[PDB]
């Protein structure tokens, strides 16, 4: 009781969900005219909306050091590199 | 006091060690086998695709284990290697003894017997690996089998064993049709379900490894579909997707 | 736990049993020095003799492993004697299997392999005695080596 | 510090149809008319006063002596004329109180007033409203009745006899001179146990009820789990003699573990204290302890003995008729359908308990309300079975 | 328009505390009281 | 009005003025929060869940 | 009357601004990261206007859960001078005292001092062992500490990015810290400042021994190659203490003996890498 | 128990600790070039007392199979001794196949007594193997529990992460001639703290002609002009 | 890329030309970047003297 009402679970965001979260978080910010945000999200393996937020803030910070209102695709991919630094470190790959 | 392993029951009566290993088999690895008339095929997901490899082993998941069958592991590679070696040894020992290729069911029963022994007696870890087998024999023709670390194998005809195995098998159930199934449409179904279970759309032919077993004139041919053929399959699937999406 | 109780890898990624076993050598209260030279190799250890009722004739820590190899032990004397006996057995067995005398580096390598087997497995324990063995080797001059409770055999000049 | 609470609520739960009809409407009209008439009567009695007598003799003598400034402090001790009270910041006053002095409501450990200046007690705050250290009588005498659960007639009769040996016909075993607080040890499948609570509400129709579920493996150095429940059934003897429902804890908190020593103390403390309270030779009281569980095996030998803890009762799974009755009860509030699809959902069913019945009844309504909203959704006929599958019975790899 | 009462559950006695937010602290009849990850493990 | 602040007197402590809320501003944030906006438009990718 | 000054009400440090004690690049710890710290100084380094327009949300709370390695305060004594900004030691150990009722008031006063000077950074020390440990039960005045931390949370929430002042706590272990400060939305950037990092340790030794011009004219035959490759922790504080342990004024220069004695004093014997290598 | 053991629910905790130990600190980069393979490693002896011509990090297991390793040198010896015995047994059974690269994959596979039979305590060394008796080179890695990885370029040191990053950024590439050993030395330089010299750095090369541990003369020659 | 000696030399030359053009603050920034880059090379005896 108090939990038998529902056991709704959170699926980790798919690539298109991550695209949607990118749109939500980047509507507020300013960036360049052209960007393939769908591919940008798909480049991120799995991850989550927290990671989408991290990518958005990393793109903002990277555009800060250049001091321009138009976040370029190169800065965006540098932000995608925030999905990195986790990887699997050593190639355990034992499965 | 000395450390003793856990090959025991539960107060309820469950072998929770074996159950944990079987569930961990779902974690990591992704393979699926689809059985069809005149050809049965395996699809595997290339987990690590770092650009610094060379792909000289020619096969990581799919293993040729006999003239008339081929398996695919989804477990810890350490156990997978020894299990494949034992499987080939068993098949070849049968070939020596009976001068006849070993039936797939007998081969799978031998392997699952060895895994059952490993989970049964002694202070030995269960073999944390679950593998598929596709094969052809004289008695039952094309056969597909799935063995879990519990040693309780099952004779399947369309199954998956990987991480999103639930999603893959749901897709297979939705778009699987027996009898009508043929080799080419089986390939289309396999690539479609792999695209579904691998989040990144437009799967590169490098991230997917697939091998088809076919019956030529009195001889079993197990061909691992190479990069060009795989990506041509991908292109045909892409044409089908675009057509179906646009026609609405 | 038992990471620090048995010879198993630490979660931090270290081996604490051999790390302890090295300090066993410091335990026992003794020091030893070995100097390789232009042509000779001389070693020396202090001879801590408490009370003269002992026999200073037989309290030594240096031994002949073979006709040309001399060893100095450091650490617990029981393990030291065991490893000296093992080294002598290895030298004799080598001279039996292969005609020429055992090179000092090869002997130290075999002793180190024995110690490495000891730090492997869990039934036995490493021997707390570090051995410095020296000898003249042709085409090599004097040679000095040190085998340790871990299995790392090196050490020179 | 707590004796009783004012029960002037729960206006006549017996609304016969419990569904919108003329009879129920007329009953509600009579209820609201009674409320109106009672409010009017009390207001006219208080306004059309019997007599005007000065300042009701309040402001003349006691109110002024009580004075305007006051402070609240606990009352500690009592003496023949003075009273010894522990006011705020650890102050202590031994003063006799003669204005607004209600000795019965005063009591040690209660909040009283201090008139400042010449600090003496001038009144008491009987409300106080802070007896919150250990609260287990908050749910006392639950309103649930026999009719709430059906199809358990044998068990109902057995428990009713076991707890109506007191109250009813006490002179029976008073003349027999035994006065047995044996309690009842209840078995039952894990799929039930709140059904054990339901069969306890039958007794709860008389006197109060206390609950200790799970408690703890009393690691506490003082122990005092069972000892405090002993104090609390002493409190229940002060109140109407209440029952103590220790379902599950009688099983874990009192587990028949073969281990003897070096084991959580409870085995030392808890079982021994349980037996000490369950033996009538130590503690009196019409208190009847209901030790319910779902693991009969872990019955401790001390708990096993009918000698001290008699009246063992087994709760079985519902039969076909019991399933029919319980489903009727649970769907009666919701007007399942007009086709009355009753027996199809249970004829082939096996090992279905009260919790599952309630769950499936709730989920049928949930699924209808989801999108199939059709009042008596015609879909209910088969959707009751649809959410009766609902998976979720059990899942554990394959192993088979 | 209920609340945003957010408690992690990893606070350490577990008794009391929650009583105020359960009834009195609410500050609103509508109350969602969102608890974070349930740090209390199975059987605790 | 209950659950507000008041001013009292020196010795008799009689009421002076029913002051606005002081308890709420001081301990507004202990472990709770009032209603934020965070509207569902910002929530994305989980429509099949919401 | 209302007293204008707020810092000296309870002392607890004051305006460490307008004073170069350790500038910035003169630090021996090089970076550790220091990029997240330049990120933290971006808000003092104006850039509040560039936080908008671009659409970024600049960080507000920077916790450094490191041991005394890197100093953990050479970043706040610096930065505050790299971009001129007020610097306050706060000191958590002093704060927990009889002035727990005045604790809320002093938090308000120091927050007001910071708001008065948008170039200001709060630096709080010694949180872990005394200020709001979460695993050991409340012992007496621990409720007072929790109420003080609650008022600190209230003040940091009332800040709500009103100005460009910054707040940084420095802790040895963040595990005992309360989730209220630890949760995002109050403090986000967690930085760990590890041990001397033998390469970085040698760099620190060079930097310190250069601070005092070549250790006040140290002799050539003293090089740190031997006493630095110790693998013996020897935090930057210990490195500075060893450098100042050239106080042997029997001679006007420094020899390797002084460094050997400095390393010998206050040290623990940890060795034996050859087995691992 | 007496094997590669300690595997909890979905984990290999002992193996993971072994890899934490194999993090080590000897960089030991490896590069698979078109003409052959280079295995370079750092020999940073404590003090000048130790010797460099005494012990080696690169071992020729056979005619054209060379081997370099990672942490736990005492375990690495035993492992290389076992590997030599295994390659020799294979060559003795399948007589005279001059087996190095058609044997490099096979010896990497027979590196299952490596770890699948751990020996109560698993080995704590990850080793790179190079072979060129197939007309093509081969660089494989065997880790304290896994198997042949078939790398093209990698590192196994304390800074193996940024070492591998450096390898890919400097484009290990495919057209690189045999003298990618310069790039290997550069990759070491990154994970090296000192003026590296001939005795400080040990490198072996395995080209189609065979395998050879470069002497300090050639190592110093390559280190010059860097 | 991840060259280090070339980066240190380039940054040092940039600092030198800022000093030659009397660009003191940019020279200081470039020199600080030069130090941050030059931490990598442990014993470049000529280069360390150039930086100092
Ligand atoms: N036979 C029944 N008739 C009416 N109501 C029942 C019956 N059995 C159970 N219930 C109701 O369902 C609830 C769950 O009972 P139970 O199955 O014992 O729960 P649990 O399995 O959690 O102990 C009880 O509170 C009770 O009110
Ligand atoms: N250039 C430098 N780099 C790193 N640390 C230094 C440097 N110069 C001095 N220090 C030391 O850093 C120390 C700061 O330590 P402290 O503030 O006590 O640590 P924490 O901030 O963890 O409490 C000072 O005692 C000082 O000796």
């Amino acid at each position: 009781p108090g939990r038998i009402d529902r056991k709704i679970e959170f699926p980790p965001p798919n690539e298109e969900a991550r695209l949607d979260i990118l749109k939500i978080h980047s509507r507020k910010m300013n960036l360049t005219r052209g960007i393939n945000l769908r591919k940008i999200a798909e480049l991120m393996p799995g991850a989550s909306g927290a990671e989408v937020k991290g990518v958005c803030t990393e793109a903002g910070m990277y555009a800060l050091r250049e001091r321009r209102v138009h976040v370029t695709q190169e800065d965006f991919e540098m932000a995608v590199a925030k999905v990195m630094q986790k990887d699997s470190e050593k190639n355990m790959s034992i499965k | 006091r000395y450390d003793s392993r856990t090959t025991i029951f539960s107060p309820e009566g469950r072998l929770y060690q074996v159950e944990y290993a079987m569930e961990a088999i779902g974690h990591a690895g992704t393979c699926l086998g689809i059985l069809a008339n005149d050809g049965v095929l395996l699809a595997a997901e290339r987990r690590n695709i770092h650009k610094l490899l060379d792909e000289v082993f020619f096969s990581e998941k799919i293993y040729k284990l006999n003239e008339d069958m081929a398996c695919s592991v989804a477990g810890i590679t350490s156990d997978a290697n020894v299990l494949t070696n034992e499987l080939r040894l068993i098949a070849q020992r049968y070939l020596l003894q009976y001068q006849e290729p070993i039936p797939c069911e007998q081969l799978v029963t031998a392997l699952c017997d060895i895994k059952q022994a490993y989970t049964q007696f002694g202070g030995k870890r269960p073999f944390g690996v679950s593998l598929l087998y596709i094969g052809w024999d004289k008695h039952y023709g094309f056969q597909l089998y799935q063995s879990d670390p519990s040693g309780n194998y099952g004779g399947w005809k369309a199954t998956c064993i990987g991480n999103n195995s639930a999603a893959a098998v749901s897709m297979l159930k939705q778009d699987y049709k027996e009898g009508e199934m043929t080799l080419k449409s089986a390939l289309a179904l396999a690539i479609k379900v792999l695209n579904k279970t691998m989040d990144v759309s437009k799967l590169s032919a490098e991230k997917v490894e697939i091998a088809t077993l076919t019956r030529e004139n009195g001889k079993t041919v197990i061909r691992v579909l190479k990069q060009k053929e795989v990506e041509q399959l991908i292109k045909k699937h892409e044409e089908e997707e675009a057509k179906a999406e646009r026609e609405k | 736990g038992f990471d620090r109780h048995i010879t198993i890898f630490s979660p931090e990624g270290r081996l604490y049993q051999v790390e302890y076993a090295f300090k066993a050598i410091n335990q026992g209260g003794l020091t030893s020095v070995a100097v390789r030279g232009k042509d000779c190799a001389v070693i020396v250890t202090q001879k801590k003799v408490p009370d003269k009722l002992l026999d200073s004739s037989t309290v030594t820590h240096l031994f002949k492993i073979t006709e040309n190899i001399g060893c100095v032990m450091t650490g617990m004397t029981a393990d030291s004697r065991s490893q000296v006996q093992r080294a002598r057995y290895e030298a004799a067995n080598w001279k039996y299997k292969y005609g020429y005398e055992i090179p000092v580096d090869m002997l130290c390598k075999r002793i180190a392999d024995i110690s490495q087997v000891y730090t492997q497995n869990a039934e036995m324990r490493p021997l707390g005695c570090c051995m410095i063995l020296i000898g003249i080797d042709e085409e090599q001059g004097p040679q000095v080596y040190k085998c340790d409770p871990a299995g790392y055999y090196c050490g020179f000049k | 510090k707590k004796t009783k609470g004012p029960d002037a609520a729960s206006k006549l739960p017996l609304v016969t149809p419990h569904t919108q009809c003329r009879l129920k409407l007329l009953k509600l009209e009579r209820i609201k008319d009674y409320l109106l008439m009672e409010e009017e009567f009390i207001r006219n009695q208080e306004q059309m006063k019997p007599l005007e007598e000065k300042q009701e003799e309040e402001r003349s003598k006691v109110d002024d002596l009580r004075g305007t400034p006051m402070s609240v402090g606990t009352l500690e001790e009592i003496i023949d004329d003075h009273a010894i009270v522990s006011t705020s910041v650890g102050s202590e006053h031994y003063v006799s109180i003669l204005s607004f002095v209600d000795k019965d409501l005063l009591e040690p450990g209660c909040s009283v007033l201090l008139n400042h200046k010449v600090h003496a007690v001038i009144g008491v705050l009987m409300d106080d409203t802070d007896p919150l250290v250990t609260v287990m009588k908050v749910e006392k005498a639950p309103q649930e009745t026999y009719a709430d659960i059906g199809g358990l007639d044998n068990q109902i009769q057995e428990i009713k006899e076991s707890v109506e040996l007191p109250l009813t016909h006490p002179e029976y075993y008073e003349e027999m001179g035994i006065k047995p607080p044996k309690g009842v040890i209840l078995y039952g499948p894990p799929g039930t146990g709140k059904t054990l609570l339901a069969k306890a509400v039958a007794n709860q129709t008389s006197a109060t009820f206390l609950r200790v579920v799970g408690s703890e493996l009393i690691q506490k150095y003082l122990g005092d789990g069972p000892k405090l429940v002993r104090e609390l059934f002493r409190v229940a003897e002060e109140h109407a003699p209440s029952i103590v429902f220790i379902d599950e804890i009688d099983a874990i908190g009192t587990k028949r573990y073969d281990s003897n020593s070096g084991g959580e103390r409870e085995i030392q403390r808890t079982m021994l204290e349980l037996l000490n309270q369950l033996d009538g030779f130590d503690s009196r009281g019409d208190v009847k302890v209901i030790m319910a569980t779902n693991r009969i095996e872990t019955l401790d030998p001390a708990l096993i003995r009918p000698g001290r803890i008699d009246r063992k009762i087994e709760f079985p799974l519902p039969d076909e008729k019991t399933k029919k009755r319980i489903f009727q009860i649970h769907t009666s509030r919701m007007t399942l359908a007009d086709d009355v699809t009753l027996d199809d959902l249970i004829m082939a069913k096996d090992d279905l308990s009260g919790a599952d019945i309630k769950a499936i009844c709730t989920e049928a309504g949930l699924m209808a309300l989801r999108e199939r909203r059709m009042k008596v959704t015609n879909e209910d006929f088969k959707k009751s079975k649809e959410n009766v599958l609902y998976k979720k019975q059990e899942g554990t790899p394959e192993g088979l | 328009d209920c609340t945003f009462i957010r408690v992690s559950g990893s606070e350490l006695e577990g008794a009391r505390m929650v009583r105020e937010l359960f009834v009195m602290a609410r500050e609103h009849a509508p109350s969602i009281i969102f608890m974070d990850e349930i740090d209390s493990i199975g059987s605790s | 009005t209950p659950n507000c602040r008041v001013a009292l007197r020196n010795d008799s402590y009689t009421l002076h003025k029913i002051l606005p809320n002081k308890v709420d501003p001081l301990v507004s944030l202990m472990m709770v929060e009032k209603v934020p906006d965070s509207t569902y438009e910002m929530i994305g990718g989980l429509d099949k869940q919401i | 009357d209302v007293l204008p000054p707020e810092a000296d009400s309870s002392i607890m440090m004051l305006t460490s601004d307008q004073k170069p004690d350790v500038m910035y690049a003169d630090i021996g710890g090089m970076d550790i990261q220091k990029q997240e710290v330049r990120e933290a100084v971006e808000l003092p380094l104006t850039h509040f206007e560039l936080y908008k327009q671009i659409g970024i949300d600049p960080p507000r709370g920077v916790l450094m859960y490191g041991p005394p390695g890197c100093g953990k305060t050479m970043l706040a004594k610096a930065v505050a001078h790299h971009t001129t900004a007020a610097f306050i030691r706060v000191v958590g150990s002093e704060f927990v005292q009889k002035y727990l009722g005045e604790g809320p008031r002093m938090v308000r006063d120091v927050f007001r001092l910071a708001k008065e000077n948008a170039p200001a950074i709060i630096f709080i020390d010694e949180i872990d062992a005394i200020a709001t440990k979460r695993f050991d039960a409340q012992t007496g005045a621990d409720r007072e500490v929790q109420r003080i931390l609650l008022e600190l949370l209230n003040q940091m929430d009332g800040f709500d990015q009103n100005v460009n002042v910054k707040v940084i706590m420095a802790t040895n272990r963040a595990d005992t810290l309360d989730p209220a400060l630890l949760r995002p939305g109050r403090l986000d950037r967690k930085i760990e400042f590890p041990l001397p990092d033998r390469r970085q340790k040698r760099l620190i030794f060079s930097t310190i021994t250069s601070k005092m011009n070549l250790s006040e004219e140290v002799d050539l035959e003293d090089y740190v190659a031997r006493p630095d490759k110790i693998s013996g922790a020897d935090i930057n504080s210990i490195c500075q203490e060893s450098g100042m342990l050239a106080v042997r004024e029997n001679r006007y220069i420094v020899l390797a003996k002084d460094f050997e004695k400095a390393y010998k004093t206050v040290i623990k014997k940890d060795e034996q890498e050859h087995e691992f290598y | 128990f007496s094997l590669t053991t300690f595997s909890p629910s979905g984990k290999l905790v002992q193996i993971e600790y072994a890899l934490a130990a194999v993090a080590g600190g000897a960089p030991s980069v490896g590069i698979k070039a078109a003409n052959g393979v280079v295995l370079a490693t750092e020999k940073k002896q404590k003090s000048i007392l130790y010797d460099e011509r005494s012990v080696h990090k690169v071992e020729p297991i056979t005619k054209h199979i060379g081997l370099v390793y990672s942490g736990m040198g005492p375990d690495y010896r035993v492992l290389v001794h076992r590997a030599r015995k295994l390659a020799q047994q294979y060559y003795l059974v399948y007589q005279e196949p001059i087996p190095t690269a058609q044997l490099v994959q096979r010896v990497a596979s027979v590196m299952q007594e490596y770890t699948q039979s751990g020996g109560v305590r698993p080995f704590g060394v990850s080793l790179l193997i190079c072979g060129w008796n197939e007309g093509r080179p081969y660089l494989f890695q065997s880790d304290p529990s896994g198997a042949y990885f078939a790398w093209k370029a990698t590192a196994m040191g304390k800074n193996y992460v940024n070492g591998k990053t450096f390898l890919e950024k400097r484009y290990n590439e495919d057209l690189e001639l045999e003298d990618a050993i310069h790039t290997a030395i550069l990759t070491l330089k990154e994970s090296f703290e000192g003026q590296m010299t001939e005795d400080n750095i040990e490198v072996g090369i395995c080209n189609e002609a065979g395998f050879r541990r470069l002497t300090p003369t050639e190592v110093k020659d390559y280190l010059a002009a860097i | 890329m991840d060259d280090k000696a070339l980066l240190v030399e380039v940054q040092l030359l940039e600092s030198k030309t800022y000093h030659a053009l009397s660009n003191l603050p940019k020279a200081r920034a470039a020199l600080t970047s030069a130090r941050t880059t030059a931490n990598a090379i442990y014993c470049p005896p000529k280069l360390q003297a150039t930086l100092d």
